Formats: structure tokens, C-alpha cells, sequence
């Protein structure tokens, strides 16, 4: 039965991908400090298989951790496009979510979702390191629910 | 034949892994994705532009010193000679001259990189 | 705790043990239960070639003792 | 001696690596002449038989050449066994 | 049977490399007051499997400016030559018994450098080029001292055969009479494997990812496997050189167990060192080797030519 | 008041100079740094088992908003 | 087929020479020289010269790495030339390959060939020595004799290498 085989292969590729999320070493402002605390010993993101890698070529997740300005927007889009696929975007904190404290400024992008597609929004200013971790585990469960091979089988 | 087989297997295995890597995943190729990486901004100038070598003199000295080890590597075999008086003198003479050559390049500021 | 790093070390240790163990056992299997003959110099290869001729079965690891001298 | 001794204590403070190098290289150059065991190195190297010892035609007047390898005449390695 | 012997060599190597990645992450984690992987499989035992699968179903990228053929060739060279470095290793019997096994390992290590130079150059990007030229500097720094350090040790063993080192060290480890050379050998292997505090060709904090910055997915995994394979192999080489294990011909597995423990501990020390020190500047590495190790190595090469001769302890040729 | 952070002249006596030579040649201060990371390997890690364990908070914590009733 | 191993390596040897003699970018010329160094090592090894074969490979690997560094500094252009990118380079490349292909095809057809000078084509193995069983490597014995017979060779090579360091310092101090 192909349905059974593709279902199990979906679980494997999904499991491999959520178990090995490598965020891009990419942070913008104060939200990036709480992201540092998620890597720090109390939360130890690395224990979930979540490992920062500087090169976009070797990253699976972009965590937009801070305010995105108009001057920075093209560079953020550039390094997101240079991520191979599958790739995911986590929006962290009010600034990245929708502009936040600087929403009405002439120099700020009102939410990073105007520039890139976003999989998870983590609320807070900043979200606590635990809140960000909750967002990463929420991303993992979203990847767990993906049905790439089951949909291909029924195409 | 064993050596040739072992080499062929190693590089065949590596080549197969690269074939899988390119034909297994789902691709989505477009211009911006494959553009060169420079931290989010476009590069200024080609990466093929000349890249000055500040250790150029040590690199040339490496060629001469790299050849000295080819003269010295036979020393374990030369120690099996009955003519040990000559062999020891010549063996020390070669190493000393290498040390003198290093000392000269050192004192004359040849090991310092160009500023 | 630190001893939770051991399971990965044990798995890594087992993998590094296999190549040496396998090579030793494969050598005995392919040389009639003995170490593989080592031929670093022409003399040793000459003796091995003579063993192959003397064996009668084209195997240099098949030894012939006094039973073969009349 | 003071100038050299003062020079020694200076290079120990500044360049101990180069002090060790020259000290080590010096012993390499000197000790082989002062060692009493250096002579055995040639003797051992000479006693290793890489070649077949081709026999001599017994012309009837070489009394110091052994007829048999276990005869008294010829070089001996008793010195080597006690080494 | 020989083809089976080859497979029982490289498949375990790849498995050991995969689980070394877990061990480094755990060892680094606990030295950093955290845990490292402990979710993906019990005690993180499945973490390497997820990473490998992830990378090989990830999209590989060929950069627009890149030289296509060289870009593909370089990672194949890296892994293929990393595996080749293992075939002459006596554990206690080598897969390929060589007369000049040490000279074979020197040559194969020199050839592997071109997998860094060509990957960096073929990428056609500035951070990759900078990383590649750091490898040129690194090789110039350590290669001369490394060969002459080996020579001095081999003047006590008498040959370039790796199995002879087992015989040489039957009574005593070579680290006793050659601990100064062992110290300088150990640092050179760190520079040879591009390991901290000599991780300059990658130099993450400086070059993002250096020579492999443009590599993704499966091609990236090949460079990673090659590096960790070389870390283990270089520490097996060190164990044979300086901590020789006794070989009982009738119980060869006792050698393997003892020799494996020594190789593991030496590999752990690489992880230990990475956790402890800052990184060298790549000109300071060149001056370390040329102005410190090389003077001392030349002097000790002289001493180890004379010492066998003056003590009448020259090793046998055979 | 102030203090100098880096203003000290090393002693130039023979014992001190030989202590510094041993440090240079035998890497003593680098070995000491290895001891510190070793001691950490054998300490209990600070990691908590999220989401089964939670970081501590206080009654003043500012989180998600809510509209209340009498 | 394995009996022709030396001939097959020598064919690749020439192919590498055509690679860098057609003079593409020195990056690729260096690659051609490295291939020839490896197969050249393979050729010398099959005549009993393990040390000579490995040594020449070891020396040229170091040499071409220094050439690689100097290429990126002093012999680069915006569009480095592969063999297919330049008409002169491509013409030399194909001309060399065709000449080699023809010499190989005919020498393996007649088990002999006449390309200016007469070359036998029976397989290089026919000329090998038949009777050896010494407890040593003859090439190793000859090389080791550098230090007991070649005192004069040691002096002139040792001096030349020392003068080489002195000379490059002078030449490069503008
Ligand atoms: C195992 C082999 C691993 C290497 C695999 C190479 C193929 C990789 C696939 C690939 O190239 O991508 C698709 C690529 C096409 O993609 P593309 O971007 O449209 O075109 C790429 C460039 O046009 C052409 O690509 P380029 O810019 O890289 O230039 C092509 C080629 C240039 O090739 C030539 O100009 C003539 C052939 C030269 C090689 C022959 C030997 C040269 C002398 C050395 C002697 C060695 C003999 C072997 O460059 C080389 O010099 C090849 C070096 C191979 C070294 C092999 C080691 C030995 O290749 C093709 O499919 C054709
Ligand atoms: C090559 C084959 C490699 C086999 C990998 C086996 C994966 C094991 C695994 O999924 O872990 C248990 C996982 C663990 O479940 P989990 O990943 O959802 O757990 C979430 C994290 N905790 C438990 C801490 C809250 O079980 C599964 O979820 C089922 C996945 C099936 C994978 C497909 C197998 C085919
Ligand atoms: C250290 C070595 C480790 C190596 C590990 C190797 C991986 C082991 C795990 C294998 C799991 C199965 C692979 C599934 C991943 C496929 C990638 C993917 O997700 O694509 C989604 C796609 C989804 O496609 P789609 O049709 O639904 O839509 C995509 C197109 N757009 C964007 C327009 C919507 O799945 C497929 O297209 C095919 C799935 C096939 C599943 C069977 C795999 C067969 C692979 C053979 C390919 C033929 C080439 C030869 C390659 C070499 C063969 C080994
Ligand atoms: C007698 C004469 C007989 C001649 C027989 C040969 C005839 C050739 C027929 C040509 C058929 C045209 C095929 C076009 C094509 O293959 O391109 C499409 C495809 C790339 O994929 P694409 O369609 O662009 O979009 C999805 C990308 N993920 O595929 C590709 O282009 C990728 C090719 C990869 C290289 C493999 C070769
Ligand atoms: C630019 C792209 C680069 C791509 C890289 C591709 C991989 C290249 C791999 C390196 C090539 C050089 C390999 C040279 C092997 C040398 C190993 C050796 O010296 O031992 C091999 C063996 C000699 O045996 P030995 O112990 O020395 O003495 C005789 C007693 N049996 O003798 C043998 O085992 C037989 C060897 C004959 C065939 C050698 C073929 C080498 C030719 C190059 C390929
Ligand atoms: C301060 C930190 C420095 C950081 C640098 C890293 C250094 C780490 C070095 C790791 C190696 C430590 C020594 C290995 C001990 C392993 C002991 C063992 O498993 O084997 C037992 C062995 C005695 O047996 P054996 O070696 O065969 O006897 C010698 C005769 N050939 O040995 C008996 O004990
Ligand atoms: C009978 C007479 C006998 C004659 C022979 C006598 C010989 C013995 C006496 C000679 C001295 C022996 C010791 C020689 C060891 C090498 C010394 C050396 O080169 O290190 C010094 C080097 C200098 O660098 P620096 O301190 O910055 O300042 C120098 C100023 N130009 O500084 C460095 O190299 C620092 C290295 C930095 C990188 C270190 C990272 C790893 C540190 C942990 C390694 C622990 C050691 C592990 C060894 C394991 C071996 C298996
Ligand atoms: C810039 C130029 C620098 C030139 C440097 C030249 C350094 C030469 C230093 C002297 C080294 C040799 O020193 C010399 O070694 C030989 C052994 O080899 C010793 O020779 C001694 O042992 C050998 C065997 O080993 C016997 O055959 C010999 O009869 C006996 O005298 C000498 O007793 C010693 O005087
Ligand atoms: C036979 C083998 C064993 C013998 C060792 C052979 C190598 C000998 C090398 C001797 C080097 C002597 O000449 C060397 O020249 C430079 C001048 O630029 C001196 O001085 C310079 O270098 C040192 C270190 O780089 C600096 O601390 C110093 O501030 C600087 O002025 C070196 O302190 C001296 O060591
Ligand atoms: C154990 C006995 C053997 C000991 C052999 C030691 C030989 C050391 C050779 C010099 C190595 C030191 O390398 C460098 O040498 C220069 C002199 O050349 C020293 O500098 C020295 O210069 C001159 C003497 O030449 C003095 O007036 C000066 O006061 C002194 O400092 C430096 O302190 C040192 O940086
Ligand atoms: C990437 C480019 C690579 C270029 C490589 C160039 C290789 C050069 C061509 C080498 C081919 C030599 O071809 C070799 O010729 C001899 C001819 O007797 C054959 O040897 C033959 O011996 C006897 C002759 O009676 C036959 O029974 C046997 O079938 C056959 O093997 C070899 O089987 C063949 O392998
Ligand atoms: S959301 Fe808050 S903490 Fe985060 S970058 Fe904006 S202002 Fe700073």
C-alpha cells in the first residue's frame, strides 16, 4: 500500500527536519539578547538539536529577532533567499511582528511579514527566552504536521 | 590491486553520496537564491580580483625548506651504514645549514609579513 | 550529568573497534587460520611464491611439513 | 665569563626556546665524540649480513679462515651478546 | 573477502564520525554548564541520524558565479581522501600493509589541502577565497615541522612502516624518550586538522564560514564528515606514534580494545582543547611554527640522529 | 581613588626567570586553563527540562493581557 | 589489461601535461600538474621506486600549493580561462590529445610504433628483471648512500639551498 509507505516516509523526513533545525546566526536588536539566553545553559537550545550556523547556505530557520528598518530590509530578504529549502521564518517580538514601539516611524518596516513569509510569531517585547523556546517547539510541531509526500502521492 | 580497489571504493562512495545529494532533494532555483554571499549586501567587485599575499617570502622559503625534508627523510636508512663517521658529519652538516638559512631569514626580517 | 555523555562515547568506541577486529578476523579466514603473510622485501615474496608452488593447490598459506618429504 | 654569563641569563629571560635549541644542537654535535659506545654502532652495522658470505677457494694456506661456520676461526659476536 | 574488509573499514568510520559529532556537542555542552543533545533519541543518541538525513534531503546550491566542475570535485576529494588515510593504519593489522606508510600518509594529507583550496576558489566569493588562502598559510606553517618531527621519531623505530612502531614500543611508549616531540606533534595535528585554536580556514566569528560558506546540504555534509574523520585518524596516528599498544598475535582484539581507548581519549582532548582556548591569528600561527617549533625541531632532529649512534642503539632496518 | 590594572615589573632573579621559562616551554598556564573546563565537565549542568520544568517568575510578571470582572 | 598499467598511467601522464602546457588559468594548470605528479608517482612506483614516487608527489603537492597562492595574488583575471573558453587554449588542448590518441591507438594496434623513433609496444613488463630475493630495497640502499658516498653532493646541494634563501631575499627586496 503506497499510502502507508508515503505516510511513514513523511514521518521520517519530518522527524529529521524538526529534530535538526539550524537557525541562521542573525539578530537585529534587543530581542537578540533573549535569543542568546535561549542558547545559554538554563535553556540550552542545542539540547533540542537547534544549532546556530552563520552561513545562510547551512541554515534552516531565520529568527527575525528585532526591529527591521527600511535600510536593513533588502539585506534580510537577501539572506532569506540564500537559504536553501525547506526554510522557515520565526518572527520574534513586537518589532518584527508588526513594528511594535516603532510602528509609526518613517524608517521601520511594519512587520517582517511584509518582506518574508512567516511561520511563527512570538509575541513580547522582548519575548522571554522561554517564550522563544515555546515558539521553536511550536515550529517543530508545525513541521511534524507537514504532508509533503502524502500530497505528492495523491497528485 | 588491493590498493587500487581501496582507492576506487573510497572515491566511488563519495561520488555516490554527492549524486544522491543532488538528485534526491526538491530544488527551487532562482536568481537571488544562487547569488554570491556577502552578508546580505551585493559584493563590490569580482572575487577574482588579485588578493595580495603578505607572506609571499615565507611561501618561497617553504619551497626550499620543503625540499630539505626530502634530503633528510632517508636518514633512518643512512644510519644503517658502516661508514657512520661520514654519515653523521654530513647529516649534521645539512641540518645546521638549514638552521643557518632559517637564522638568516629570521635576522634579516624575512619572516615578518609585509605591511 | 557528565555520565550521560558516555552512551555516545560507547557507541563511538564500538564503531572504532570494528575495523581492527574485522581486519584481523578476515585475515585469519583468508590464510587458513594464520596471520596474513607480510612481504616487505623481495626475499619474503620469493618465499611466498615458492610456498604457492609447493602447496599443490596454488595457496601460499597451505603449509607442507615432513609428511611431504619421502 | 661575566659578559657571556650575563648574556646567558638574558636569553633565558627573553628567548628560552632558542636557548634550548642551541643547547640541544650542541649536545648532538659534541657527545658522539665523547661517548664510549659510539664505536659499537659501526661494529653492529658491520656485523649485519645483508649479503651471502661467498666462500673462498681453499688454496691450502689460509689458516685463519674457518672451514666450518662453527669452527673457532673467524670473527665472533660474543661482544654483541654481552651488549 | 577484501572487498568486505574495505566495507568493514569505511562504514564503521562513517558511523564513528557521526557519533563523534554527538560526543563533541555533549562534551562541549557539559564544559559549558549545559547538556547538549538529550531529546532526539535517549541521551541524544539519534541526533546524528537526524542531522545526516536532514542535510541530504536539503536542497544543494550551485552558486551562479561558481566554477561548476571544481565546486563538485572538491567535496568528493575531501571525503574520498579522508577515507584513504585509514587504509594503512595497523589496528593491529593494516588493511594495506605499506613499506612507506608514513610517507603515504604525508602525501595524502598534502593532497587533501586542495579540497579546501579548490572548494574556496571554485565558490567564487570573497569569504570563501579568504578561507582558502588561510589554508595556504596554514599548510606553509606546519608542513615542514610536521615531517621533521616524524623523522626524529622514526630514527628510533628504523623504518617508515606503521607496524614497526608497534614493535618499537613493545617495552615502552615512545612518549617517554620523545615527549618534547610528542608535544610539538600534538599541536601540529591540531593545525593539520584545522582545529581550534587553529580553526582558521573556517574561522566562523571572522569569515562566517570561510572556505565552505557557499556549500549547503549534502555537499556540505561531505566536508563535515571528512573533517571529523581526519580528527579521529590523526589521533589514531598519534596513539600509534607515541602510545604504542602491545600486540599479542593470538589475541589481536586485546590490542584493538586498548588502542581504541587511547584513540578515543586523544580525540576527547581535541574537544577539550576546543572548549578552553581563544583562536590564534593566522599570522601568529605561522610565527609559532617557524620561530618556535622549527628551531626546536631542527635541534631535536640533530639530537635523534646522534643519540642512536652514540648510545649504540640504532634500530634494525627490517 | 583609582588602581592600576596592568603595571607590574616581573622579578629578574634566576628562579623567577626559570619559572617563566618553564611556563613558556611546558605550557603551564595553558594546562591550568584546561583544568578549569575540566572542573565544569563534572559539575551538574544548569539546564532545566522545559516544558516539563519552567523558569521561575514572580507575581509582577507582565504577560498576555486580559479583561477582568467583578 | 593490468599488465599495461604503466602504459595506461603514462597516457594519463601526457594528458595532464597537455592540460597545463596549453596554458589555461594557472589554477587549472596547477591541477594538471598535480594529476601528472600523481600518475608519475604511480609510474615510478611500478618500477620499484616507492620512495622516489612518493617523494616527487610530496614535493610537487607543496610546490603547486605555493603556486596556487601566488596565482590568486599575481596571475588572476576577472574571467580565468578554462580549456574550453579560449580558442588558442582549446586548439592546443585538442591538438595534444589527438596526437596522443593516435600514438596510443597505433602502438597498441601493431604492438609497436614509429613516431620519429622506434618504440616497442609489448607491454613495459617485458624488460623487467627476473631474479631478485634480497632482504632490502635496492632504491632505499642507493638513496641512503647519499650520506656516505655523496659527501660532495651533500655539500653542493646544501650550499645551493642556503644561497637560495639568501638570493630570494635579495631579489625581492626592492
Ligand atoms: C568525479 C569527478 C568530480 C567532478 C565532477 C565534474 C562534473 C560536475 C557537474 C557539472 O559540471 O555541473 C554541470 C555542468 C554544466 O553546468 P553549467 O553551469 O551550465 O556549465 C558549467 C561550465 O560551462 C563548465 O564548468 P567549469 O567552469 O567547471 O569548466 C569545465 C571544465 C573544463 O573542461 C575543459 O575545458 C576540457 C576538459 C578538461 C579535463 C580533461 C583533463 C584536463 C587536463 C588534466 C588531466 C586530467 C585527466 C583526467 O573544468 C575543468 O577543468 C574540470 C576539472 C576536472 C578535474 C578532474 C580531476 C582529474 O557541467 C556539464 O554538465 C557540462
Ligand atoms: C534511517 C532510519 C532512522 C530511524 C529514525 C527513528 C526516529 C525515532 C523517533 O521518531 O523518535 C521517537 C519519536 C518521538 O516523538 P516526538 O518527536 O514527537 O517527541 C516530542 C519531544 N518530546 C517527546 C520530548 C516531548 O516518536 C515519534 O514522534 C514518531 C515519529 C516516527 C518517525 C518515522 C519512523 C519511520
Ligand atoms: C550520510 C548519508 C545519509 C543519506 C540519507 C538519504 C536520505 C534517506 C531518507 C530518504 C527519505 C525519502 C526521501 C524523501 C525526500 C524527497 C525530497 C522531498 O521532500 O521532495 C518533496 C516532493 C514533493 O513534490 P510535489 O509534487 O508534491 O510538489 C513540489 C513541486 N511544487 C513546488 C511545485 C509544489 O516529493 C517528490 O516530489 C517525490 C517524493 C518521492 C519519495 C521517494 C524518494 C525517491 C528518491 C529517488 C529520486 C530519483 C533520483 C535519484 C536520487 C538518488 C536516489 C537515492
Ligand atoms: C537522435 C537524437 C536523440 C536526442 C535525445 C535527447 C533529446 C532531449 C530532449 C529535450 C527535453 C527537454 C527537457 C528540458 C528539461 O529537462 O528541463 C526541465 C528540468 C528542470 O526542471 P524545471 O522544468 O525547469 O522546473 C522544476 C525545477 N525544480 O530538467 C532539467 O533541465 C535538468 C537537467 C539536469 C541535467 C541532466 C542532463
Ligand atoms: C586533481 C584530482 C585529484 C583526484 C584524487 C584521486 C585520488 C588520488 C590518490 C593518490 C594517488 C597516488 C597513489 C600512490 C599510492 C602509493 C602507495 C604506496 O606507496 O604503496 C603502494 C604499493 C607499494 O607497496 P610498498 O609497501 O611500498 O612496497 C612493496 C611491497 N609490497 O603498491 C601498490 O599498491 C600498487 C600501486 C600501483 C598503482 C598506483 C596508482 C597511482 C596513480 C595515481 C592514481
Ligand atoms: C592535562 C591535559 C592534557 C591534554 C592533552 C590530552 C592528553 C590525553 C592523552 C590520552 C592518552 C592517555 C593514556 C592512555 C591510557 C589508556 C590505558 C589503556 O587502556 O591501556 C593500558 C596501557 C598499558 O598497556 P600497553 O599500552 O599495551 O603497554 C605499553 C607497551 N607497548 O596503559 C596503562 O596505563
Ligand atoms: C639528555 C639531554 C636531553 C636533550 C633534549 C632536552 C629536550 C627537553 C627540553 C626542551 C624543552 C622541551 C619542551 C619543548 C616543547 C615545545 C615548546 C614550545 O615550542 O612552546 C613554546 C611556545 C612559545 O610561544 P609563546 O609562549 O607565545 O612565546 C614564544 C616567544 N617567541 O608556546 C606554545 O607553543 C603554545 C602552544 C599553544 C597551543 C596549545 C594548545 C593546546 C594546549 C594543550 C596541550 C597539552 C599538551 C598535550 C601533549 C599531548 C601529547 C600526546
Ligand atoms: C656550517 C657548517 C657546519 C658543519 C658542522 C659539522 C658538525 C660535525 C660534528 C662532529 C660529528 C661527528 O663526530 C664524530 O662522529 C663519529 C661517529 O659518527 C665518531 O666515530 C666514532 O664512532 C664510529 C662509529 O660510530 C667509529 O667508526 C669511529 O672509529 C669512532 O671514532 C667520532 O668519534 C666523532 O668524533
Ligand atoms: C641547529 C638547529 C638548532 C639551532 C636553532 C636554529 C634557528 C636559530 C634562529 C636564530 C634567530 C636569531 O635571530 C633573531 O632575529 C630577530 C631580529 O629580527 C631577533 O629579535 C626580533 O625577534 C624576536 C622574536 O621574533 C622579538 O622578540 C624581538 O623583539 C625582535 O627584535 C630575534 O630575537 C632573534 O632570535
Ligand atoms: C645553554 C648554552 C647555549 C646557549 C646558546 C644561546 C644562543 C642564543 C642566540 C640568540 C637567540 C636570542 O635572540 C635574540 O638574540 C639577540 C642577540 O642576537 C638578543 O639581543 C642581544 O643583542 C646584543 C648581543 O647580540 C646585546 O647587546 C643585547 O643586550 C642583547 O639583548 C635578544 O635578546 C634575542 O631576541
Ligand atoms: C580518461 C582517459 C583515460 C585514457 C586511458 C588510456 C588507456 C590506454 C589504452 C590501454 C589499453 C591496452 O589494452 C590491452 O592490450 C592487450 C593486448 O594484448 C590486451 O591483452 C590481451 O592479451 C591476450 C593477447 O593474446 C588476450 O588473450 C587478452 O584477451 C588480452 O587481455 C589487454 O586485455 C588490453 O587491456
Ligand atoms: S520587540 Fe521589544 S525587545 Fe524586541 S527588538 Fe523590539 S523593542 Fe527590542
Amino acid at each position: 500500500r503506497g499510502e502507508y509507505v508515503v505516510a511513514k516516509l513523511d514521518d521520517l523526513i519530518n522527524w529529521a527536519r524538526r529534530s535538526s533545525l539550524w537557525p541562521m546566526t542573525f539578530g537585529l536588536a534587543c530581542c537578540a539578547v533573549e535569543m542568546m539566553h535561549m542558547a545559554a545553559p538554563r535553556y540550552d537550545m542545542d539540547r533540542f538539536g537547534v544549532v546556530f550556523r552563520a552561513s545562510p547556505r547551512q541554515s534552516d530557520v531565520m529568527i527575525v529577532a528585532g526591529t527591521l528598518t527600511n535600510k536593513m530590509a533588502p539585506a534580510l530578504r537577501k539572506v532569506y533567499d540564500q537559504m536553501p529549502e525547506p526554510r522557515y521564518v520565526v518572527s520574534m517580538g513586537s518589532c518584527a511582528n508588526g513594528g511594535g514601539y516603532y510602528h509609526y516611524s518613517y524608517s521601520v518596516v511594519r512587520g517582517c511579514d511584509r518582506i518574508v513569509p512567516v511561520d511563527i510569531y512570538v509575541p513580547g517585547c522582548p519575548p522571554t527566552a522561554e517564550a522563544l523556546l515555546y515558539g521553536i517547539l511550536q515550529l517543530q510541531k508545525k513541521i511534524k504536521r507537514e504532508k509533503r509526500l502524502r500530497i505528492w502521492y495523491r497528485r | 590491486m588491493n590498493l587500487m580497489l581501496a582507492l576506487l571504493t573510497n572515491f566511488t562512495l563519495a561520488t555516490l553520496l554527492v549524486i544522491i545529494a543532488f538528485w534526491l532533494p526538491q530544488l527551487n532555483v532562482y536568481s537571488e537564491k544562487t547569488s554570491p554571499y556577502e552578508c546580505g549586501f551585493d559584493p563590490m567587485g569580482s572575487a577574482r580580483l588579485p588578493f595580495s599575499m603578505k607572506f609571499f617570502l615565507v611561501a618561497i622559503t617553504f619551497l626550499l625548506f620543503d625540499l630539505e625534508i626530502a634530503l633528510l627523510l632517508p636518514l633512518p636508512w643512512a644510519s644503517q651504514t658502516a661508514n657512520l663517521n661520514t654519515m653523521l658529519t654530513m647529516a649534521l652538516f645539512l641540518i645546521i645549514l638549514l638552521a643557518v638559512s632559517l637564522a638568516y631569514e629570521w635576522t634579516q626580517k624575512g619572516l615578518e609579513w609585509t605591511e | 550529568m557528565w555520565f550521560e555523555v558516555l552512551p555516545g562515547i560507547a557507541v563511538m568506541g564500538v564503531c572504532l573497534f570494528i575495523p581492527g577486529m574485522a581486519t584481523a578476523r578476515i585475515h585469519r579466514f583468508s590464510n587458513g587460520g594464520k596471520e596474513k603473510r607480510v612481504a616487505h622485501y623481495p626475499y619474503q615474496w620469493y618465499l611466498m611464491e615458492r610456498d604457492r608452488r609447493v602447496s599443490g593447490v596454488n595457496r601460499s598459506y597451505v603449509s607442507k611439513g615432513l609428511e611431504n618429504i619421502d | 665569563a661575566e659578559r657571556v654569563a650575563a648574556f646567558l641569563k638574558n636569553v633565558w629571560a627573553k628567548e628560552p626556546v632558542l636557548v634550548a635549541s642551541f643547547a640541544i644542537a650542541g649536545l648532538a654535535v659534541i657527545l658522539p665524540t665523547l661517548s664510549p659506545y659510539t664505536k659499537y654502532s659501526l661494529m653492529i652495522n658491520r656485523a649485519t649480513p645483508y649479503n651471502y658470505p661467498v666462500p673462498l677457494r681453499d688454496d691450502g694456506n689460509m689458516p685463519d679462515v674457518p672451514s666450518h661456520p662453527q669452527d673457532p676461526q673467524g670473527p665472533s659476536l660474543e661482544w654483541l651478546k654481552r651488549l | 573477502m577484501f572487498m568486505i574488509n574495505i566495507l568493514m573499514l569505511i562504514i564503521p568510520i562513517l558511523l564513528a564520525v557521526a557519533f563523534l559529532t554527538l560526543v563533541e556537542r555533549k562534551v562541549l555542552g557539559y564544559m559549558q554548564l549545559r547538556k547538549g543533545p538529550n531529546v532526539v533519541g535517549p541521551y541524544g543518541l539519534l541526533q546524528p541520524i537526524a542531522d545526516a538525513i536532514k542535510l541530504f534531503i536539503k536542497e544543494p546550491l550551485r552558486p551562479a558565479t561558481s566554477s561548476a566542475s571544481m565546486f563538485i570535485l572538491a567535496p568528493i576529494m575531501a571525503l574520498g581522501l579522508a577515507l584513504t588515510m585509514w587504509i594503512p593504519l595497523p589496528m593491529p593489522y593494516p588493511l594495506i600493509n605499506m613499506n612507506l606508510g608514513v610517507l603515504f600518509m604525508l602525501a595524502m594529507s598534502s593532497l587533501a589541502v586542495y579540497s579546501i583550496l579548490w572548494s574556496g576558489w571554485a565558490s567564487n566569493s570573497k569569504y570563501a577565497l579568504i578561507g582558502a588562502l588561510r589554508a595556504v598559510a596554514q599548510t606553509i606553517s606546519y608542513e615542514v615541522t610536521l615531517a621533521i618531527i616524524l623523522l626524529s621519531v622514526l630514527l628510533m623505530s628504523g623504518s617508515f612502516t606503521l607496524s614497526t612502531l608497534i614493535t618499537t614500543q613493545e617495552q615502552m611508549w615512545l612518549i617517554l624518550p620523545a615527549w618534547p616531540l610528542a608535544m610539538m606533534w600534538f599541536i601540529s595535528t591540531l593545525a593539520e586538522t584545522n582545529r581550534a585554536p587553529f580553526d582558521l580556514t573556517e574561522g566562523e566569528s571572522e569569515l562566517v564560514s570561510g572556505f565552505n560558506v557557499e556549500y549547503a546540504a549534502g555537499p556540505f555534509a561531505l566536508f563535515f564528515m571528512a573533517e571529523y574523520a581526519n580528527i579521529i585518524m590523526m589521533n589514531i596516528f598519534t596513539a600509534i606514534l607515541f602510545l604504542g599498544t602491545s600486540h599479542n598475535p593470538h589475541m589481536p582484539e586485546l590490542y584493538t580494545i586498548n588502542f581504541t581507548i587511547k584513540s578515543l581519549l586523544l580525540t576527547m582532548s581535541f574537544l577539550w582543547i576546543r572548549a578552553s582556548y581563544p583562536r590564534f591569528r593566522y599570522d601568529q600561527l605561522m610565527h609559532l611554527l617557524w620561530k618556535n617549533f622549527l628551531p626546536l625541531t631542527l635541534a631535536l632532529c640533530m639530537w635523534h640522529v646522534s643519540l642512536p649512534i652514540l648510545t649504540s642503539g640504532i634500530p634494525p632496518q627490517t | 581613588t583609582y588602581k592600576y590594572v596592568n603595571l607590574r615589573e616581573p622579578s629578574m632573579d634566576m628562579k623567577s626567570v626559570t619559572d617563566r621559562a618553564a611556563q613558556t616551554l611546558l605550557w603551564t598556564e595553558l594546562i591550568r586553563g584546561l583544568g578549569m573546563t575540566l572542573s565544569y565537565l563534572f559539575r551538574e549542568p544548569a539546564t532545566i527540562n522545559y516544558p516539563f520544568e519552567k523558569g521561575p517568575l514572580s507575581p509582577r510578571f507582565r504577560g498576555e493581557h486580559a479583561l477582568r470582572r467583578y | 589489461m593490468m599488465l599495461y598499467i604503466v602504459f595506461i598511467l603514462s597516457v594519463i601522464f601526457v594528458m595532464g601535461f597537455v592540460g597545463f602546457s596549453s596554458k589555461p588559468s594557472p589554477i587549472y594548470g596547477g591541477l594538471g600538474l598535480i594529476v601528472s605528479g600523481g600518475v608519475g608517482c604511480g609510474i615510478v612506483l611500478n618500477f620499484g621506486g616507492s620512495f622516489l614516487g612518493l617523494m616527487v608527489f610530496l614535493i610537487y603537492l607543496g610546490g603547486m600549493m605555493v603556486v596556487f597562492g601566488y596565482t590568486t595574488a599575481m596571475a588572476t583575471e576577472q574571467y580565468p580561462e578554462i580549456w574550453l573558453s579560449n580558442k588558442a587554449v582549446l586548439g592546443a588542448f585538442v591538438t595534444g590529445l589527438l596526437m596522443e590518441f593516435f600514438m596510443v591507438y597505433y602502438v597498441l594496434k601493431d604492438k609497436e610504433v614509429e613516431v620519429v623513433f622506434e618504440f616497442n609496444g609489448l607491454g613495459d613488463w617485458v624488460i623487467y628483471d627476473t631474479g631478485d630475493s634480497g632482504f632490502f630495497s635496492e632504491e632505499a640502499m642507493g638513496i641512503a648512500a647519499l650520506y656516505s658516498y655523496g659527501t660532495w653532493l651533500v655539500i653542493v646541494t646544501g650550499w645551493s639551498l642556503l644561497i637560495g634563501v639568501v638570493v630570494i631575499m635579495e631579489i625581492t627586496r626592492g
